[PDB]
RNA sequence: CGACUCUUAGCGGUGGAUCACUCGGCUCGUGCGUCGAUGAAGAACGCAGCUAGCUGCGAGAAUUAAUGUGAAUUGCAGGACACAUUGAUCAUCGACACUUCGAACGCACUUGCGGCCCCGGGUUCCUCCCGGGGCUACGCCUGUCUGAGCGUCGCU
RNA sequence: CGCGACCUCAGAUCAGACGUGGCGACCCGCUGAAUUUAAGCAUAUUAGUCAGCGGAGGAAAAGAAACUAACCAGGAUUCCCUCAGUAACGGCGAGUGAACAGGGAAGAGCCCAGCGCCGAAUCCCCGCCCCGCGGCGGGGCGCGGGAAAUGUGGCGUACGGA
RNA sequence: GGCUAAAUACCGGCACGAGACCGAUAGUCAACAAGUACCGUAAGGGAAAGUUGAAAAGAACUUUGAAGAGAGAGUUCAAG
RNA sequence: AGCCUUGAAGCCUAGGGCGCGGGCCCGGGUGGAGCCGCCGCAGGUGCAGAUCUUGGUGGUAGUAGCAAAUAUUCAAACGAGAACUUUGAAGGCCGAAGUGGAGAAGGGUUCCAUGUGAACAGCAGUUGAACAUGGGUCAGUCGGUCCUGAGAGAUGGGCGAG
């Protein structure tokens, strides 16, 4: 009864996606991510996973704006400038 | 023009169930 | 026609966002050929002026932003999108001022004993 | 378990010492780094000594090495008082000066004050204003025929 | 909004409007029923616009 | 030998950089040789191909005397297709079979206004290294 | 269940609309390898999570 | 003789070893060594004529402007493009733009309720109602403003 | 009662700033095991290591002696060779374990409070004038406002200094 | 009580060069739409999968069969 | 001054042989681009096992089985094709605590229409919850939204290396 027959009653879900992770681990009852801690404002993080710190990184998303200042990078972040008109 | 075929993928199902329900006490 | 950036910049704002009320409506009116069902003559045309739109929405935020940096051109303060922006340890540096202060103690060091230029006989 | 006959030899690697190791394979790399920056400084002071200011003649403690001399810090200010040269304007002529040096015995105050002397006389010195002659400066005809010198300055030999 | 829309279709097609009924699809889209004043065909302002 | 130590004398990285070039650089990689009338003519000894240029194919199977017009530069598969350099497919139509542009020899360039630029850089430069040799 | 939520709804339209066959005009490109849509799914094996 | 069985060889299948390739890794070295409230990293959702994923981007959405280049992109359409009253495509990228959640900032997290100020319809300042824009998080520094005290006083 | 100071303390969507979170190979501050070794095990070892928390920079930290020495004396810090598997620690078992000197890479020093001297001789802020203007400054005015005598600036710091 | 570059460290980041290294069960888990598909309520776990040919020239057309499938024919130096 | 598109590696071989052996050399075939002899150098260097690892394949075997809940039959149509689809006629079951008619949680397009017969639906299918094309969920009054319940949770304060 411990098996097969107790399988039918799960119905009502422990978890939901959080919002700043993306990921289904917003635990409903204690209103905090398992993933991320959420509510937490630091990310939580720890070094005992070398591997769950590589599935999110800088690297891991689109990096909107770093790509961007690694390119602005390479002439000192100028600014209010253009190049010579035709 | 050449038309193409189809696929469907499936979970892939892992060996670990053991029963163990034969017992042999003899002391 | 071949709408350029080069003959958008000396119209007007409102010789301007009347071309722009009319790429609008011929947008609406070819999402509607597309679901009506259109000569690709029509259906090619939607990046021709999604793009035209494009370039008309630029010339106007670059005069309008040009505009607004020549009002506050010698102000002190101006709005958070004229201020210079680099990365934000670069922004909260010393001035080349604040850098280039000496206190009267090193303009005096400095002064009195300058560093000699010599060489020696070997 | 120990062999027939051996040392009792202690290897020291009971700790995780795989992390922490050391490799040299940047030595050959490192040594053209300081090269290159050791020329870029013989460049950027033209002809200014390349080895750097003048250090003293020095006995050593420890009376292992008590016979040896050595090339000090700097001029103790006794060395300098006695030689005549301001302890603030001394560093600007490339004579090394630290405050801390004692000057118990003679025949090594002396030492330094002939040393100073020696120095102060082979030093070329450039005038402050180019288009303008000073009083305390050496002519224009050494200047010309000053050079920059490698190595160590007036170099101490035992 | 229904409020928005109400006041885009008078604006882009100069037509009174009676109620509108909005719904999103599970396309995610938002289908919007727009119902004419009285005396507005809605078959003779399709006809215009274009969908006939 | 090459000297530069910052150039990449490494197989897989040119292998790399050649397929993954992009389109303009894909120009000058699709360069061709200019014919021996036009050589002594200008002064140059190679051009990067254009669409509307005469060529003549040296290599291949269809190598000849027939001239032909570019008929356009599939820069993407580093490929050209030629007038008159075709086959029959199965059914019967006709599709142009690719040539590369190292196999082929130009004998009538299409000037441009830009063309001229490039054909008179080409010469300065070469006449430039004349004077730094003799 | 039938009281979804808007978060949830468009959720589920995405994953409407990620799962339909990849376009047959797009395997006679060049740079191609994709023979067909490996990353589909069916409402009855796989359980879209949640 | 026939069947079946075993062995060897021929060819044929199942399978994908071996070899030959390699726009991938591993390691060493060099140069620089730069994120964020001016909204970071990450996530969500959107955008292609035909588009699912990857990639690119953000309602200006497989990109706008500028500059260099100088004739293509291509899977098919279609469409630009005297190549010079003017510039297809790529690369560069300094101008402009950059949806929602996120340190995430009006209060909450359903996408719910607000308050203030200024515009536009509504009105004709009549508050109503609708649309648009700007504001409204916590600590903290310098000064301003308004205050509290049978705190210490001075004079009426 | 009122008025006016000062102190202490609140309130602002007050004018103008600042912090927060991410990354984390290297670095700084704390917290901190147990596998294992000892042919058992408890002190020791593993190890001030793994995990945990906080904070940075392109390097960080350290740094110009309340030092080393016992010499005929050396003279900031950091780094390498060496000292050295040494002195020492240790159920003196297992094991652990530096520094000084010396040769090198580099090389650089300084600054306050205090004690005194000077009419606060000092500093921040707003308004206007001209420039500079994409790292918010220079010069001039303001019986303009503040900070500060419960101490601002100049000289000056142990090498002595006035 | 306070400041202070250089020599020094760097399995993260951008951009590079190299190798007595491996050569698709190896080398990173990942040469490929890989931290993807998939599993777990979660923390987390996590693959398999490179090669037609020089060029698609990727077999028109005839034929049996409903079709898959064949038999001819043709492409290619080669469909062995 | 090695071999090679006048055919390298690899693999197959009732072919010729060498060596005690490890092994090797020739011939024929297949294949389509690289390979070896010697003197030294280096090593992730030789497999029959490890209830070894990964992949592939056999005998078992056309075998076990496709047996819980009473039951099917006739004619016609579509179709290449019918025990299983559709219509009609019989006979039967469920027998209002249903095999009926509607909802909550959960699923997420499974809904509806047309077509397809490759794979799947443990026989077959002309059928399907399969596949491919397209459609479809309309609110002042039905719910959410609001209020509190058990309880969760800021500020003040306290504690805390954090
Ligand atoms: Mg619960
Ligand atoms: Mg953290
Ligand atoms: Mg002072
Ligand atoms: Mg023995
Ligand atoms: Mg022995
Ligand atoms: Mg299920
Ligand atoms: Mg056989
Ligand atoms: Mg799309
Ligand atoms: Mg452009
Ligand atoms: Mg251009
Ligand atoms: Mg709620
Ligand atoms: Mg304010
Ligand atoms: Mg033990
Ligand atoms: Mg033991
Ligand atoms: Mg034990
Ligand atoms: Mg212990
Ligand atoms: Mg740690
Ligand atoms: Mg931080
Ligand atoms: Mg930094
Ligand atoms: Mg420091
Ligand atoms: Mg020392
Ligand atoms: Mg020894
Ligand atoms: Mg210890
Ligand atoms: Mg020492
Ligand atoms: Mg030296
Ligand atoms: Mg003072
Ligand atoms: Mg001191
Ligand atoms: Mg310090
Ligand atoms: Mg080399
Ligand atoms: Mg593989
Ligand atoms: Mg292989
Ligand atoms: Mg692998
Ligand atoms: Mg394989
Ligand atoms: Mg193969
Ligand atoms: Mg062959
Ligand atoms: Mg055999
Ligand atoms: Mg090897
Ligand atoms: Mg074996
Ligand atoms: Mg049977
Ligand atoms: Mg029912
Ligand atoms: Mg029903
Ligand atoms: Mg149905
Ligand atoms: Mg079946
Ligand atoms: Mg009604
Ligand atoms: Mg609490
Ligand atoms: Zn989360």
């Amino acid at each position: 009864t411990k098996g097969t027959s107790s399988f039918g009653k799960r119905r009502n879900k422990t978890h939901t996606l959080c919002r700043r992770c993306g990921s289904k681990a917003y635990h409903l009852q204690k209103s905090t991510c398992g993933k991320c801690g959420y509510p937490a404002k630091r990310k939580r993080k720890y070094n005992w996973s070398a591997k769950a710190k590589r599935r999110n990184t800088t690297g891991t998303g689109r990096m909107r704006h770093l790509k961007i200042v690694y390119r602005r990078f390479r002439h000192g972040f100028r600014e209010g400038t253009t190049p010579k008109p035709k | 023009f050449v038309f193409g075929p189809t696929g469907m993928p499936g979970p892939t199902p892992s060996g670990t169930n053991v029963g163990s329900s034969g017992r042999s006490p003899s002391v | 026609a071949k709408i350029k950036a080069r003959d958008l910049r000396g119209k007007k704002k409102e010789e301007l966002l009347k071309q722009l009320d009319d790429l609008k409506v011929e947008l609406s009116q070819l999402r509607v050929a597309k679901v009506t069902g259109g000569a690709a003559s029509k259906l090619s045309k939607i990046r021709v002026v999604r793009k035209s739109i494009a370039r008309v929405l630029t010339v106007i935020n670059q005069t309008q932003k040009e505009n607004l940096r020549k009002f506050y051109k010698g102000k002190k303060y101006k709005p958070l999108d004229l201020r210079p922006k680099k990365t934000r340890a670069m922004r909260r540096r010393l001035n080349k001022h604040e850098e280039s202060l000496k206190t009267k103690k090193q303009q005096r060091k400095e002064r009195l004993y300058p560093l000699r230029k010599y060489a020696v006989k070997a | 378990a120990p062999s027939r006959n051996g040392m009792i030899l202690k290897p020291h690697f009971h700790k995780d010492w795989q992390r922490r190791v050391a490799t040299w394979f940047n030595q050959p790399a490192r040594k053209i780094r300081r090269r290159k920056a050791r020329q870029a400084r013989a460049r950027r002071i033209a002809p200014r000594p390349a080895a750097g200011p003048i250090r003293p003649i020095v006995r050593c403690p420890t009376v292992r090495y008590h016979t040896k001399v050595r090339a000090g810090r700097g001029f103790s200010l006794e060395e300098l008082r006695v030689a005549g040269i301001h302890k603030k304007v001394a560093r600007t002529i490339g004579i090394s000066v630290d405050p801390r040096r004692r000057n118990k015995s003679t025949e090594s105050l002396q030492a330094n004050v002939q040393r100073l002397k020696e120095y102060r006389s082979k030093l070329v010195l450039f005038p402050r204003k180019p288009s303008a002659p000073k009083k305390g400066d050496s002519s224009a005809e050494e200047l010309k025929l000053a050079t920059q010198l490698t190595g160590p300055v007036m170099p101490i030999r035992n | 909004n229904k409020h928005q829309i109400k006041q885009a279709v008078k604006k882009l097609y100069d037509i009174d409007v009676a109620k509108v009924n909005t719904l999103i699809r599970p396309d995610g889209e938002k289908k919007a029923y727009v119902r004419l004043a009285p005396d507005y065909d809605a078959l003779d302002v399709a006809n215009k616009i274009g969908i006939i | 030998m090459k000297f530069n130590p910052f150039v990449t004398s490494d197989r897989s990285k040119n292998r790399k950089r050649h397929f993954n070039a992009p389109s303009h650089i894909r120009r000058k990689i699709m360069s061709s040789p200019l014919s021996k009338e036009l050589r002594q003519k200008y002064n140059v000894r190679s051009m990067p191909i254009r669409k509307d240029d005469e060529v003549q194919v040296v290599r291949g199977h269809y190598k000849g005397q027939q001239i032909g017009k570019v008929v356009q530069v599939y820069r993407k598969k580093y490929v050209i297709y030629i007038e008159r350099v075709q086959r029959e497919k199965a059914n019967g139509t006709t599709v142009h079979v690719g040539i590369h542009p190292s196999k082929v020899v130009i004998t009538r360039l299409k000037l441009d206004k830009d063309r001229k630029k490039i054909l008179e850089r080409k010469a300065k430069s070469r006449q430039v290294g004349k004077e730094k040799g003799k | 269940s039938s009281h979804k939520t808007f978060r949830i709804k468009r959720f589920l339209a995405k994953k409407q609309k990620q799962n339909r066959p990849i376009p047959q005009w797009i395997w006679m490109k060049t740079g191609n390898k994709i023979r067909y849509n490996s990353k589909r799914r069916h409402w009855r094996r796989t359980k879209l999570g949640l």
